């Protein structure tokens, strides 16, 4: 017959190997499939999902419906920031367990920009100023509201738009980073005005935040660390 | 940019080991019935799969499974056997499942079975997609879980001197997968 | 030689693998074939074919000639069926051992129309009524002739055509039954008119019953389950 | 199946195998390479590199500075060398430790030419002539500047031209010469005049020495002889 000659690499099983295999069950006649909705192609198609972020993830808070929300109150104002968010989406609590969380701790490296989406859940009547600030990776945050308004930022009005879309870019040496350990960079949101309201309505509202990833963004290497 | 590993079937389609089913030689000494182990298909043990799966609510798979049988010895006896063969049967959903070692499954020509010979490659097949359903179902609010068969192995050697225990790993490898309706995963808690 | 790499799966003998394989007698001329009357290529051919149905499986009828005539009599005229026949042709002791039935016990799954056919085994002369009814699955099958009169039924007059071929639906969820365990229809046929006879004519006719499948018919994924 | 027929050689694992294999990363995006500059295609790309020559191997000089530098000086105007330097690129102890030499102790063959190419590190005022004298293989090395004059040579004047770049040429009875044992040439350089200098300017100067393959040189059958 043809002589051959067999390989190193022959009789192994690498259970990344893609080769055809005899069907055991050839001449059954499978169920065809329909077109049901919702078919997903990809991972990424779930990371692009805006998922509420958890900030308040205390002893108390964590676990409930408290832990993502945020209280905007009426106390002296300090310019310290209302939440300061780091943009470690894999080594960040917080972002940890949201969905692109979820997706990242399946994988080793990722690469592209986050968009974060603050949601004032607030009166109709309410009004204000909220300063949006994004310090960039390598920087230390902005501890006032002046340092953070003299870098990039976005003076949000809490009257006139209830939501607030600011887009993180895509800055690092390399061309992906890891998904654990170092920097990334800060959302920030300090008051730049105390919240107005008229007549008796509540002096204590809420803003809630959304993460997810932008069609630029990419994983690869797969690292799976469930067990038990 | 590239969104290839991201993609379900570089996601899912991974050699992941789902069981290790033991069966002994069959030795007239005292022998229980441990000569054969059976397994149904299932992947709501490996957290793995599962937890991968249940991202999604319904899904259509072929199902590559290989198998890797590691016997040995069992008494420090000065032990002795020739090479053994082992029938690894593949029953099909709603089909009968062995009870004993000598039952008629066994020689049954609908039951698909491999022979494998020890000291050789790892056995394999390729289970299609054999769901009533068009699509697995991971979730199900309704009253009346899914069948995708089950696995039987026993040695075919019979009247053997010393006893020989083996483990037959089983490595479901999900291949040309769909998946559909994605769900908030679960946590690793309840696994 | 040729470099190869035996993958997984090399010299295990799968039961359903389909290879070549060197002929043992291969100078030997086989004897040709002919063309014989009544070549099947099809298991369903069988199953298209009306065979009887055993409506009386008691313990004296039963394996018998009487097991399958069903006796219309002279009584007091009881709205309840003469014949109350479940649509479980594997899961029904009466339509398991008909031909269908013996190829559906070699089978797990199978969809399709069945056509039933009862026949009027009487006299030339009688005369008469019977309503044949068909209860869809689901439903609790028809107790009085009224209920099964207002569901799908047939009027088949004794008097005039004697027999009546009545063919049931496909009807199910999954795109394809079990062959065992729960509904599928119920048959039912009742008198409308107790049977009229002229003269000293026998007051005691027979039916008989009919079942195939039709050519909509299919079964997949085989299941021997013969032994001893 | 393909009837084969497994040859001698089979499932021997040949270092020098070239095969495909199995990857185990198949599903992977590998990072893309970016231009960067100085790829290497070929190792003879640093063995054309003129790189310094050692000439002093002596117990103080070696592992220093001064090992490199060839000091002429103003003493009694002997007919000997300034220096004299065997052609055994790979078995001179002088020759061996340049990247030239570093390359040819990695090969068992070589051929092709070599330039060498003094340079002068005196004053600017300072005028002299040297005579830089090769002597081909075979030959006794010239012991009087007569005798080197005669046989091919440089007279080399340190007063127009500070360096002098004379090309050795391939002359070998086989294509390809050893890296071990026996012989291959001599350069060598005189004073044809003791160097003169105007005022103070100190009498003592300098004449570094490089060396470097040239584009015809070639090598092989790798020999790596590198352990502990």
């Amino acid at each position: 017959g043809l002589p051959v000659m067999n390989t190193p690499g022959s009789n192994q099983y690498l259970t990344a190997d893609n080769f055809q295999s005899p069907c055991a069950l050839p001449e059954f006649d499978v169920t065809p499939p329909i077109d049901i909705p919702g078919e997903v192609k990809n991972m990424m198609e779930l990371a692009e999902i805006d998922t509420m972020i958890p900030f308040d993830l205390s002893a108390t808070k964590k676990n409930t419906m408290e832990m993502y929300r945020v209280r905007l109150s009426d106390k002296p104002h300090t310019d310290d920031p209302i939440l300061c968010l780091s943009l470690s989406p894999a080594s960040d609590p917080r972002l940890s367990h949201t969905m692109l969380g979820e997706i990242l701790n399946y994988y080793t490296h990722w690469a592209g920009s986050l968009k974060f989406t603050f949601l004032f859940c607030g009166s109709m009547m309410a009004t204000g100023k909220l300063l949006v600030s994004y310090a960039p990776p390598g920087a230390d945050p902005p501890k006032k509201r002046k340092e953070a308004m003299l870098g990039t930022h976005v003076i949000w009005d809490i009257g006139l738009q209830s939501s607030c879309t600011m887009v993180v870019p895509w800055i690092s040496n390399t061309t992906y980073r890891q998904t654990i350990d170092t920097e990334g960079g800060y959302i920030s949101v300090f008051y730049q005005t105390r919240i107005v309201v008229p007549l008796s309505t509540p002096r204590e509202m809420d803003i809630l935040g959304f993460v997810s990833a932008c069609n630029d963004f990419s994983v690869r290497l797969l690292r799976d660390t469930t067990h038990i | 940019r590239s969104r290839s590993e991201s993609s379900i079937e570089s996601f899912f389609a991974r050699g992941a080991c789902v069981t290790i089913m033991t069966v002994d030689n069959p030795a007239s000494t005292t022998n229980k019935d441990k000569l054969f182990a059976v397994w149904k298909i299932t992947y709501k043990d490996t957290v793995q799969l599962r937890r991968k799966l249940e991202f999604f609510t319904y899904s259509r798979f072929d199902m590559e499974l290989t198998f890797v049988v590691t016997a040995n010895f069992t008494e420090t006896n000065n032990g002795h056997a020739l090479n053994q063969v082992y029938q690894i049967m593949y029953v099909p959903p709603g089909a009968p499942v062995p009870e004993k070692w000598d039952d008629y499954t066994w020689q049954t020509s609908s039951n698909p079975s491999i022979f494998y010979t020890y000291g050789t490659a790892p056995a394999r097949i390729s289970v299609p997609y054999v769901g009533i359903s068009n699509a697995y179902s991971h979730f199900y609010d309704g009253f009346s879980l899914n069948d995708f068969g089950i696995l039987a192995v026993r040695v075919v050697n019979d009247h053997n001197p010393t006893k020989v225990t083996s483990k037959i790993r089983v490595y479901l490898k999900p291949k040309h997968i769909r998946v559909w309706c994605p769900r908030p995963p679960r946590a690793v808690a309840y696994y």
